[PDB]
């Protein structure tokens, strides 16, 4: 589609003007679920290589949570952007083009005349 | 580490480390023909690594302890009790053969691996190439079924073809009546009563198909109980040959490579043993075979993998 | 809200955490308390519905439907205590996390505000049933049986999917607040009809009706005891949840074609029960009867009318709880003598004498005996349907007359009559069994009190 | 003897070990103990005091309320003598009805 | 008195019930981001009490 | 709690979703119109810059 | 084959396919493709049995003839317009031939033909890269000159792709060629979407990327090819048929596993372009996907099968395989659906 | 779609044999190509019985094409309604019974008359609606 | 005890396919 935009320098994960929006707070519900993505592989992880579990390798699992919380994090403000990014330019766009976007009439519904069906 | 690719990579080879003291020499013979005493002074004479006969608790001998696990929770099967009845219906004749074949097709992997990682001989008794004569002697008075013998070639080739035949083997020559002379004299009571038969189908097996048919691929040489009990002429037999036959002499550190990768890989080498065709004697029961396995589990240092275990002591489980 | 969902997940690592032998007891402990909670959110307001987010709200309907999902969720566990004993402790705990998974996806799922969110675990909810039915089934055609169980739903569940997010591509958003103020009349456009059938099959087939009910008899019966309730008493009622919600934008399309529908269903009760008067499998007998009440509320929800709204919710409470109950009776007797055969144990009053009482209150509740809330579901249904026509009565009528006979032939050829003789097995009932069997029927007399509970938003 | 398996294991009774059996599990002590689970958490907590609790909700669906905006609303409708309720709702001087 | 172990094996008892304490937390955190309309419909919306400053919390 | 705050949240909720409903019909409508104008900023597709293009003289004079 | 050898044949093997993703020349593609071909022959003929021989043949005929059409197609596109660069080319037989040659790469139409039959030939490794990597490089140039693409020519494929290769899963005992049956029924469902939006084209690619791992990868863990010899892994590992179904039931696309996540966004997309009954039929087909997953699933862990004596070995010994990124490949795979609006960073 | 568009060009209940014409033409070229296919992938081994299967898929494609031509126009000419999609519906079930008369089952060709004797209604239901199944891209 | 898979829908599932026939006898 965001494929061709013009200023769209190729390879650049986050752009830097996508530094003017709020970042994710650290405690992001979006967040903290890719944090448990990160624990979730770690319980398995000694499951497959038969180790005990929950009680297995702490340094293994823990590694994975801040892994997975760290990726999640910028993957987290480059989903921001470019939903940011699709409503910029998509209000530039319709103040560009007025003709296209009438203002449909003011009328109360005493005026609109809806046909009613019983149920009988 | 092992022999990872990262130590190929890095230079670990394999032809630099063995040398003229590596072969994989196989004692064998006749019931009780004292192949596994033959085998001790070839061992000790010339400095080259030992491997008995592999039992129904071989593989219980590899792993953990060694100590011999419960029938139950390995074997299924009893070689005394295929000798109170060899034509049992519950398959304890054929059980036995299979799981013998396995124990002794993971000691094959053992010598290998051993020789492959140092350099060292091997010296084993009845290599896997000659487990068949049981089978087929076992076949013989029908003391498995029919069904039997296609299973059990079935996993010769889906295996023992990769595994190559070893450089030079020597036999035991002896004749059945001196075996039913010693098997008295060894006195427990479930090998006094095999059968001249079942001595005699072992021994044309031997005559006829096992020494002709392999000795294309490695130097054959009998030898009869005078002839066994001299240790000294042996030993300069063997070490006088060059080893012409067989697909040892002309490899390189390619498939020695390739080879380690699989021997090491102790599931990996009799993976093929657990074919999926289906036989009365050899197939277990879900409802048995889920509660024998969580009897395995729930013995110690298997419940979890080797150095995970806090039961025995492992100790440092929240960091390994 | 948050106030349930978090405790039941909650849940799940202590079931998986908990000692070798407490699972049972600590998954029970908390398992009624949420239940409690639960009751708390019965409260409904005067008309706005108790809106919590965007993510989950509840109404009239929802709350009813929550507090039965909790407090069943207890009963399982007591009745599923006595086949898996002779199990490893990571199944019974693999076999606990799949019942509470399934409830969780049940309270999101009645809560949710977005019908897309109403979709995404209304598919969810099978994963955990057939999981239930196909590994922990104590039959062989379970295997068949729960691949006509999820096919069935399927064939019908993806069609809606295509559905609903054309309503998202048209009308913007699916909210369950913003479809209902923003309601259009439904043209009769050809397209149209084909866009009401698929929003309304995918519900019809988890609400058995005639012709598409062949899943029900064999999910039923080979399903353990624990999956066949919670199929039984909460599953099919998603369903008729979707209806509820979902026929806001399908007036007045469905004034015309609810005809065949409601061909189907009526005839079909007439037809299942009939199936009940004459089964040999005590459990398929149950499972049928569940095809018949649930036609029922069929054609009461197709009908769209007031009274006949709140009848479907009534029934759908009250049919949910004694087919449970039932349930329980087949699996209470079945490990006794290890057969689903129903004259293979008679007599059964003789040598258990409180199970012939329990027995008789679940057959006087599926009887809708008055004033048992399924005297009031299938009562205020009467009166919607024969306001709608004066014929239905007929059929109607005569589906009262069946039900008669079939759930008092239960009790005859099992509880009264004389006993067999060969059986020896049979040992005094225990007490967790009577346990539950109350725990199942006390609160629908409890319900007699108060019909406005679970009357739903039409109330 | 097709595989080797197992005998279908008799059903055990609980009742012959140790005849006070609850029919929970098989541990005597966890057993009373889901005893006064089941009941205490089950009838005492959850349906003596929830029934409680659902009988004494504060107004629900406003059924008292419209009650009392009942009376008020005849008592002044008929007051004045113009009748007691309207057949017409939304009231029709404002509706701008089309033609 | 057995203590040690008499938390180990009953330590699962408090999850739940934090959680329904948690679960009244994001109960009450997630309606302040819906306040929007505060005493802002006119049908509800009334003067202010001298001292209080939020009508619902 | 009071009716007001289940009435005034609901409102905030129907707020929500009424903006979000009427944006979802926007995106609709805008990405038909631009994919097919094409006066837009995204569906640009690729072209050919004009950089590479080598206006030196030639070896011939008509170029 | 020598670990460096094979290092090296995989490290042009992947910047093979680099090249395609990062050329702006026609002549490029080609050259990328080519000697991606060049160097995947030798990782299929590894093992060196005649079943791979006849393998790398069969795989060798169908995408060197792919490969040589596609120069038409540049070669034919350079004659009307003069123009190596990659963009929305200008001629419809170009543009139809180049579909043709690309799809056969990818197989989805008859040409599919040649999928599951490599696959069965070959090691599990192999058929692993084979079924994953070497689907970025056709798919690739789809999406750079999707614009220029006949609706009608590729949704033709797309149907096929997903009727055919979801239809003769039914009759498959080898797991392999499941495996490869479910990988044609995937490739139509992203190319369905492609001419439409190709954000959720890439989107599908990487998610049916982790199952394909998590799936082979844990095949390969099992060492198992037969669905026999896979019935029989629940008495060694459990656990692992456990995660086996776990992946299945994703791969079906049952809510609210990740694998629905694609199949549910592909509908949406098409639904939005006013294609309402193309969305239903691959819908409908996508139960055939399910059945013999549910096949797999019934015989890997839901029940039971028998084991034999042999198996008893196993229980001693432990795998030495590492099974890299195993661990986050089903998680990534399982559960990723609450995620879903991050497809937008595709964008 | 030239042959296809003789078959939409004719107005639905006129012009019976020109519509019978274009309609066994559209199955007589849909066998064909199946035809072709199945000698492709099925060899066969003697050419004389090679042109015999092709003649057997055409010759049932095309009395199935055929079949529901006739129907559909007579039963739009008989009852004056070209508008109702049970016009093809009665149409599409007689072209099953004709493949139960090739096939010499009526299992097959019951089946035959339910299922495409339906899509005979959704394909008329289309034309009448608009839809279309190869939507251009549009957003 | 439940009902478990044996030989028989163990050779259900084994072969070249599920769904044999003359040609796939062979
Ligand atoms: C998106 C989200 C999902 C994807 C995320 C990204 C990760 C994807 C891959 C995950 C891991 C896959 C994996 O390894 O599975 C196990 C699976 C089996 O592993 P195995 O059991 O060890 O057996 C592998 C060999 O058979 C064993 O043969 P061997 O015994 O000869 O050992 C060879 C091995 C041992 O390692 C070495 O030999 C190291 C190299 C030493 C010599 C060279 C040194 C100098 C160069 C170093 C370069 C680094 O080296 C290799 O296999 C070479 C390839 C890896 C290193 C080079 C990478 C490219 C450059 O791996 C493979 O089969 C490898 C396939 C090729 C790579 C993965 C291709 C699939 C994924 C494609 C799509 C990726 C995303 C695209 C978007
Ligand atoms: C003055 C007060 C006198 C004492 C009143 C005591 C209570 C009483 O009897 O009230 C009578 C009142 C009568 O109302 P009333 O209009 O007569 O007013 C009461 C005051 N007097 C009598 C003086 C006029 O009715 C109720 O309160 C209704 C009780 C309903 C109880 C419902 C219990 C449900 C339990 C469910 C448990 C299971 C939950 C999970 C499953 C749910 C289903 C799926
Ligand atoms: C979305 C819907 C659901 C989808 C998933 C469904 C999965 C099940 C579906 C059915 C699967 C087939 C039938 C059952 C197969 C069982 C497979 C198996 O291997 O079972 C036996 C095995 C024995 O267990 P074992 O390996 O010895 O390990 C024990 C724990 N150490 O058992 C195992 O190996 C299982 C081990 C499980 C270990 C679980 C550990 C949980 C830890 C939780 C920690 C919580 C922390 C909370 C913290 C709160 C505060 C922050
Ligand atoms: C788009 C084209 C897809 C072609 C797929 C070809 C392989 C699968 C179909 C097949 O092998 O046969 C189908 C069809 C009829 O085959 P039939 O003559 O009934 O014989 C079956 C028993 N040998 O034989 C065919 O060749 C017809 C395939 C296309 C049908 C349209
Ligand atoms: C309004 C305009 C159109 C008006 C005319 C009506 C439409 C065209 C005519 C009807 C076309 C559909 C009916 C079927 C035609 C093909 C029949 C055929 O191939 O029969 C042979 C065979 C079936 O027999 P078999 O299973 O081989 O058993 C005997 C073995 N010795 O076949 C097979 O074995 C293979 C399975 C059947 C062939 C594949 C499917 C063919 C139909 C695909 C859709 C065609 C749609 C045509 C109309 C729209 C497009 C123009
Ligand atoms: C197992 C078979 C199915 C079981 C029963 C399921 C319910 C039966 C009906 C199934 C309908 C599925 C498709 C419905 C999707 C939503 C439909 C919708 O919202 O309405 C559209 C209805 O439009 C359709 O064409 C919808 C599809 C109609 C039926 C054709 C496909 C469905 C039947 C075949 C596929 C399923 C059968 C199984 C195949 C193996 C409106 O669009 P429109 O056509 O009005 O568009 C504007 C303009 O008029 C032109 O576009
Ligand atoms: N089926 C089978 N039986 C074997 C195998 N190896 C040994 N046996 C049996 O093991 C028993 C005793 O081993 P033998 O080697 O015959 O006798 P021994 O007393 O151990 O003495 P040696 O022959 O010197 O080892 C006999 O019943 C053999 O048949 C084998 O590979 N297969």
């Amino acid at each position: 589609m965001m494929s061709g935009r013009p200023g769209r320098v190729p390879l650049q994960f986050l752009p830097n003007e996508a530094r003017s929006l709020p970042p994710p707070k650290l405690t992001d519900p979006r967040l903290v679920y890719m944090g448990f993505l990160g624990y979730c592989s770690g319980l398995i992880d000694n499951a497959i290589r038969r180790r005990p579990v929950v009680s297995a390798g702490l340094h293994r699992q823990l590694l994975y949570v801040t892994s997975f919380v760290f990726f999640g994090y910028y993957l987290l403000k480059r989903q921001d952007y470019m939903y940011a990014l699709r409503d910029h330019d998509m209000f530039a766009y319709v103040k560009s083009h007025p003709e296209d976007f009438p203002e449909k009439d003011k009328k109360t519904y005493g005026e609109i005349l809806e046909e009613f069906h019983p149920v009988r | 580490l092992q022999y990872g690719p990262l130590a190929f990579v890095l230079g670990e080879r394999t032809t630099r480390k063995l040398t003229e003291t590596s072969k994989v020499i196989t004692v064998d013979g006749n019931i009780c023909s004292g192949k596994g005493r033959l085998a001790r002074e070839i061992a000790e004479k010339l400095g080259l690594r030992h491997f008995p006969e592999a039992g129904i608790h071989y593989a219980d001998s590899t792993t953990g302890d060694g100590k011999p696990l419960d029938v139950q929770l390995s074997g299924n099967c009893s070689l005394e009790k295929f000798y109170d009845d060899p034509k049992s219906n519950d398959g304890n004749s054929y059980r036995l053969q299979s799981w013998l074949y396995a124990s002794r097709l993971l000691q094959y992997a053992d010598a290998l691996e051993h020789l492959l990682s140092t350099g060292q001989g091997v010296v084993l008794e009845r290599s896997i190439y000659s487990d068949f004569v049981f089978l087929e002697a076992m076949y013989r008075q029908g003391f498995i079924r029919k069904q039997c013998v296609e299973h059990y070639n079935e996993v010769k080739k889906v295996t023992a073809c990769e595994y190559l035949p070893p450089h030079v083997v020597v036999y035991v020559d002896v004749p059945v009546p001196e075996i039913q002379s010693r098997i008295q004299k060894k006195g427990n009571p479930h090998e006094m009563k095999i059968t001249a038969a079942y001595l005699q189908d072992i021994e044309n097996a031997y005559k006829k198909t096992f020494l002709p048919e392999m000795s294309e691929k490695c130097e054959v040489l009998q030898y009869s109980a005078r002839e066994a009990e001299d240790a000294e002429k042996v030993v300069e037999d063997i070490e006088y040959l060059k080893c012409d036959k067989g697909p040892w002499p002309d490899q390189d550190d390619r498939t020695f490579h390739r080879l380690r990768m699989l021997v090491q890989n102790k599931l990996e080498v009799l993976n093929y043993t657990t074919i999926p065709v289906y036989l009365p004697e050899i197939t277990i029961g879900a409802h048995q075979s889920d509660r024998v396995f969580q009897k395995f589990t729930e013995l110690p240092g298997r419940k979890y993998s080797p150095g995970y275990n806090e039961d025995v002591g492992d100790k440092w489980i929240w960091l390994k | 809200m948050l106030k349930i969902i978090i405790p039941t997940t909650m849940l799940l690592p202590m079931t998986w955490m908990s000692k070798h032998n407490m699972i049972w007891i600590n998954a029970t402990v908390h398992s009624l308390l949420i239940s409690l909670i639960s009751l708390s959110l019965l409260n409904q307001l005067g008309e706005n519905s108790l809106n919590f987010s965007l993510t989950f709200f509840s109404d009239s309907l929802s709350a009813p439907l929550l507090v039965l999902t909790t407090w069943l969720l207890p009963l399982m566990l007591m009745a599923s205590q006595s086949h898996l004993s002779k199990e490893t402790t990571t199944r019974k705990k693999l076999y606990i996390t799949m019942l509470i998974l399934l409830q969780l996806f049940l309270i999101m799922t009645f809560t949710a505000t977005e019908l897309i969110l109403f979709y995404i675990l209304f598919e969810a909810t099978l994963v955990p049933t057939l999981i239930i039915i196909t590994r922990w089934g104590n039959q062989t055609e379970r295997l068949n049986a729960g691949l006509y169980f999820l096919f069935y739903t399927l064939a019908g569940s993806l069609p809606l999917l295509v559905a609903l997010v054309y309503i998202q591509n048209t009308t913007g958003s699916l909210n369950f607040l913003i479809i209902h103020y923003w309601s259009h009349p439904l043209s009769n456009s050809w397209s149209n009809i084909f866009m009401w059938l698929a929003c309304i099959m995918a519900f019809m087939v988890k609400m058995p009706l005639y012709g598409l009910h062949l899943w029900l008899p064999k999910a039923h019966v080979e399903a353990p005891i624990a999956g066949s309730m919670v199929l039984a008493a909460v599953l099919l009622k998603l369903g008729g949840y979707g209806m509820m919600r979902i026929t806001t934008i399908l007036n007045p399309l469905t004034n015309y074609m609810a005809y065949p529908f409601l061909m189907l269903s009526m005839w079909g009760m007439i037809m299942t029960s009939s199936i009940c008067l004459r089964q040999t499998d005590l459990k398929s007998l149950i499972a049928y009867s569940s095809v018949s009440h649930m036609a029922l509320v069929i054609v009461a929800i197709m009908i769209q009318t007031p009274w006949s709204f709140m009848g479907a919710t009534a029934l759908m409470i009250a049919h949910g709880l004694t087919s449970s109950m039932l349930f329980c009776l087949a699996n209470t007797n079945y490990e006794r003598v290890h057969s689903r055969t129903m004259i293979l144990a008679r007599g059964l009053q003789t040598l258990l004498p409180l199970m012939a009482t329990w027995w008789l209150m679940a057959s006087l509740t599926n009887l809708a005996l008055p004033p048992s809330i399924n005297l009031i579901g299938e009562l205020f249904i009467i009166t919607a349907s024969f306001s709608w026509s004066n014929i239905t009565i007929i059929l109607m009528g005569m589906n009262m007359m069946i039900t008669a006979l079939y759930s008092l032939y239960m009790l005859i050829t099992t509880q009264r009559g004389k006993y067999t003789h060969h059986i020896n097995n049979i040992k005094a009932s225990f007490t967790r069994e009577n346990a539950l069997m109350a725990l199942h029927i006390l609160p629908l007399l409890l319900l007699t009190l108060n019909p406005k509970m679970i009357l739903g938003p039409l109330y | 003897i097709r595989l080797q398996e197992d005998p279908d294991p008799e059903d055990e009774n609980l009742y012959e070990k140790n005849p006070d059996s609850h029919g929970y599990d098989k541990d005597p002590i966890v057993d009373l103990w889901n005893m006064r689970v089941v009941f205490f958490f089950g009838f005492s907590i959850v349906l003596v005091l929830g029934s409680t609790f659902v009988a004494y909700l504060p107004d629900y669906r406003m059924q008292e309320w419209a009650r009392r905006e009942a009376e008020r609303l005849v008592k002044y409708r008929e007051a004045n003598g113009l009748p007691l309720m309207e057949s017409n709702c939304f009231d029709p001087n404002k509706i701008q009805l089309p033609e | 008195m057995n203590v040690l172990q008499i938390v180990r094996d009953h330590w699962v008892h408090i999850l739940v019930p934090v959680g329904f304490v948690f679960g009244c937390y994001l109960d009450r955190r997630s309606d302040e981001k819906l306040t929007a309309f505060r005493n802002k419909s006119l049908l509800f919306k009334r003067e202010l009490r001298p001292n209080e400053e939020v009508t619902w919390k | 709690d009071g009716p007001e705050k289940n009435y005034e949240k609901t409102m905030a909720i129907l707020q929500i979703e009424a903006e979000k409903a009427e944006l979802r019909l926007k995106e609709l409508e805008v990405r038909r119109l631009m994919r097919a104008r094409g006066d837009g900023p995204w569906y640009q597709y690729p072209t050919i810059d004009k950089a590479l293009i080598d206006h030196s003289p030639k070896t011939t004079p008509d170029n | 084959m020598n670990p460096i050898i094979y290092t090296t044949l995989i490290m042009t093997v992947m910047s093979g396919t680099m090249l395609v993703m990062i050329s702006s020349h026609w002549l490029l593609i080609w050259i990328g493709f080519e000697m991606n071909l060049l160097a995947m022959i030798p990782v299929l003929m590894k093992n060196f049995n005649p079943r791979a021989t006849e393998a790398a043949t069969k795989y060798f005929l169908t995408q060197a003839t792919a490969s040589m059409m596609l120069m038409m197609a540049i070669i034919i596109n350079l004659l009307y317009s003069g123009q190596w660069t990659i963009t929305k080319m200008f001629n419809p037989v170009a543009m139809t031939m180049m579909t043709m040659a690309l799809a056969m790469k990818l197989g989805l139409s008859p040409f599919h033909f040649w999928v599951p039959e490599v696959t069965q030939g070959i090691s599990l490794q192999a058929g692993l890269l084979l079924l994953t990597w070497q689907k970025l490089a056709p798919l690739s140039v789809l999406c750079q000159i999707s614009q220029s693409i006949n609706p009608n020519l590729m949704l033709t494929m797309a149907m096929l792709s997903i009727l055919i290769g979801g239809w003769g899963g039914l009759n498959q005992t080898q797991l392999r060629k499941i495996m490869a049956y479910s990988s044609i029924a995937h490739m139509g469902w992203m190319t369905a979407v492609l001419p439409y939006n190709t954000t959720m084209t890439i989107l599908n690619l990487l998610i049916y990327i982790t199952m394909t791992l998590a799936m082979f990868m844990l095949l390969i863990h099992s060492s198992a090819t037969t669905t026999l010899s896979l019935s029989h892994t629940w008495n060694k590992m459990p656990v692992i048929t456990s995660l086996m179904m776990v992946t299945l039931l994703s791969m079906g696309g049952l809510p609210p596993l990740s694998g629905f996540m694609p199949k549910w966004m592909i509908i949406q997309e098409m639904t939005k372009n006013e294609s309402i009954i193309m969305p239903t039929l691959m819908a409908m087909t996508a139960l055939l996907n399910l059945y013999f997953y549910m096949r797999l699933a019934y015989s890997s862990s839901l029940t039971m099968f028998p084991s034999t004596n042999n198996m008893k070995m196993k229980w001693q010994f432990e795998h030495t395989k590492q099974m890299k990124l195993l661990p986050t490949m089903i998680v990534l795979s399982t559960l990723v659906l609450p995620m879903t609006p991050a497809l937008s960073s595709l964008n | 779609k030239t042959l296809l568009h003789k078959y939409s060009d004719i107005p639905e209940g006129t012009e019976c044999h020109r519509k019978a014409y274009a309609s066994t033409s559209i199955g007589g070229a849909t066998g064909l190509i199946v035809s072709a296919y199945s000698i492709a992938l099925k060899p066969p081994a003697s050419f004389l019985e090679g042109v015999a299967r092709t003649g057997r898929y055409t010759f049932t494609s095309a009395a199935i094409g055929a079949i529901f031509g006739l129907t559909s126009c007579i039963s739009a000419q008989v009852r004056e309604k070209p508008d109702d999609p049970l016009n093809y519906f009665i149409g599409g079930c007689a072209g099953g019974l004709t493949l139960g008369a090739r096939t010499r089952s009526y299992g097959i060709g019951a089946a035959a008359c339910a299922y495409m004797g339906l899509t005979a209604a959704l394909v008329k239901m289309g034309q009448l609606e608009g839809w279309q199944v190869f939507a251009e891209p549009k957003v | 005890r439940q009902w478990q898979p044996d030989v028989e829908w163990a050779e259900q599932f084994g072969g070249a396919v599920m769904y044999p026939t003359k040609e796939t006898a062979h």
